[PDB]
């Protein structure tokens, strides 16, 4: 008999309010999977209105789209490095709880209203703090399932990446020249390559931190402030009636929970057409998104429920679970099914060869050795 | 319009790094796929015979290839592969090092999107010598 654990989906902690993020160092991820402290694939937003008349496509080029591996991706390499940096010139262990990316909380925070995929995360509570990643058998399945999901999800995905890239600058706009700023167009876009940052959070009395992807600068890099000037770019299907306006409501919570739990301040979407062409764009503030929704004269309030507060008070009650529940040296199987639609399931494992499996997969051994050492050293003071 | 060999030749020698041009040549590769056998051979001559456009028929094939599986043309892929990997062979030495780059990656591009069979996978890249 296992140790299994229930959240009920309604549950809520009525004093739960999130820190401030705040930045504490970032990461570059080249081609080949090694991460570097440095900002090379750091980019620069860049697109005015011309651009917007010129009716830029946003198909082309897919083709010769390259695309990653899911479980590379999901790799906690790159946060436990940037994590192992600031103990190494810190000389101390943090005082963070948790450590995940950002995308696992972002689909967590979103489940009261946003729940219709399954997943499995992975708990590992090694040295008193909780890492959690996806399950990479379930990585695996899902890879297959993303394999067989024909071609025009793809297809939307290109269009998103294309974008991006069509609104960025690989330097700042006055050292730029005009070859290579009229010759993005021209450019090979992949998923591999991207700039990301490390952020210390948490809510209630817990200490959070986490890694996200982060699209751009707004124009140039503010040492003092990074997070100020971050900006992240989406795109999404043109709207032209009331249930494209509910499924873009429903786009926007998921995005400014995707955005909040960072705190970048500003929002850009790029609203395609079924033909892959780029109509308008326009921002967003973070802050504003929550009184932008329920502030809608076309639909001024059927409930007064705020689904944003809702979900903030989940979030720290899921967070508390997590603290709570789990032990040191306690692996923990965390998963969602749909059929559910009810409460959390949550699960241990005790299988010795699955509990090393699991830990050996998601810990590399140079971290957990280093660890020892400042283990160790915490002693040779 | 019919198909004939000196059409495909001169569409051929037509080629430019331009996406358009390429994707018209591959429309009119589509269009006339129950002569594909005279099709690949004509290909396969002139790239055996380019000297610099070389690029742009492997970005040609690459396409092809690709809508033929939009479009479920399965003689197509063996058809060029049939010919790919020793295509390949007289490619490379009159070849460029930021061509062997780019060749390189788009490689990993066939072999990352289940383009091709194992046995030719491994091939491709004992075809290209790394």
């Amino acid at each position: 008999m296992s140790k299994e654990k229930i959240l009920p989906l309604a549950a809520r902690s009525k004093k739960a309010m999130l820190r401030q993020p705040k930045q504490v160092a970032y990461f570059s991820r080249d081609l080949n999977y090694k991460t570097h402290p440095d900002r090379s694939n750091l980019s620069y937003y860049y697109l005015p209105d011309g651009d917007i008349d010129n009716s830029i496509d946003l198909s082309v080029g897919s083709k010769h789209f390259l695309l990653g591996d899911s479980v590379e991706l999901s790799k906690l390499d790159p946060i436990l490095l940037a994590l192992k940096e600031i103990e190494k010139e810190s000389g101390a262990k943090t005082k963070d709880r948790i450590i995940t990316w950002r995308g696992i909380m972002r689909k967590l925070l979103t489940l009261p209203y946003d729940s219709e995929e399954d997943f499995v995360l992975d708990v590992v509570s090694f040295d008193g703090q909780l890492f959690i990643q996806f399950n990479v058998p379930y990585l695996k399945s899902k890879d297959v399932q993303k394999q067989g999901d024909t071609e025009f999800h793809k297809k939307l995905q290109f269009s998103g990446y294309k974008f991006e890239k069509m609104a960025t600058l690989p330097k700042p706009w006055p050292e730029c020249t005009r070859k290579e700023i009229d010759s993005r167009a021209k450019s090979k876009c992949n998923n591999i390559e991207q700039y990301g940052a490390i952020v210390r959070t948490g809510i209630s009395r817990i200490k959070i931190l986490i890694g996200g992807a982060v699209a751009c600068t707004a124009d140039y890099y503010d040492e003092n402030d990074p997070l100020s000037r971050y900006i992240e770019l989406k795109t999404t299907r043109t709207i032209n009636q009331y249930k494209d306006m509910i499924a873009f409501e429903k786009k926007l919570f998921r995005t400014w929970a995707q955005c909040f739990l960072l705190g970048i301040p500003k929002i850009i979407y790029g609203f395609r057409d079924d033909n892959c062409i780029l109509r308008t764009v326009e921002e967003f503030s973070t802050n504003d998104i929550p009184l932008m929704v329920k502030n809608n004269p076309l639909n001024e309030q059927p409930k007064k429920e705020n689904c944003y507060m809702s979900s903030i008070n989940f979030y720290g009650a899921v967070v508390e679970w997590l603290n709570e529940s789990v032990k040191d040296d306690q692996v923990w199987k965390l998963s969602y099914a749909k059929r559910n639609r009810q409460y959390l399931v949550l699960k241990e494992v005790t299988d010795e060869n699955e509990k090393q499996q699991i830990v050996d997969s998601a810990i590399p051994a140079w971290f957990k050795e280093w660890r020892s050492e400042l283990r160790n050293s915490e002693g040779n003071i | 319009m019919s198909y004939s060999k000196d059409i495909v030749l001169e569409k051929l020698a037509s080629l430019e790094e331009t996406q358009i041009s390429i994707q018209s040549i591959g429309q009119w590769c589509l269009f006339h796929h129950r002569h594909a056998p005279e099709t690949v051979a004509i290909w396969s001559e002139f790239v055996g015979s380019t000297q610099t456009k070389k690029l742009a028929g492997l970005y040609l094939a690459n396409e092809i290839i690709q809508q033929s599986r939009a479009k479920r043309k399965t003689t197509f892929l063996d058809e060029f592969a049939k010919v790919l990997p020793s295509t390949l062979e007289q490619i490379y030495p009159s070849m460029i090092s930021t061509h062997q780059a780019k060749l390189k990656r788009i490689i990993d591009v066939w072999s990352q999107r289940k383009i091709f069979d194992s046995n030719l996978i491994h091939r491709l890249y004992q075809s290209i010598q790394d």
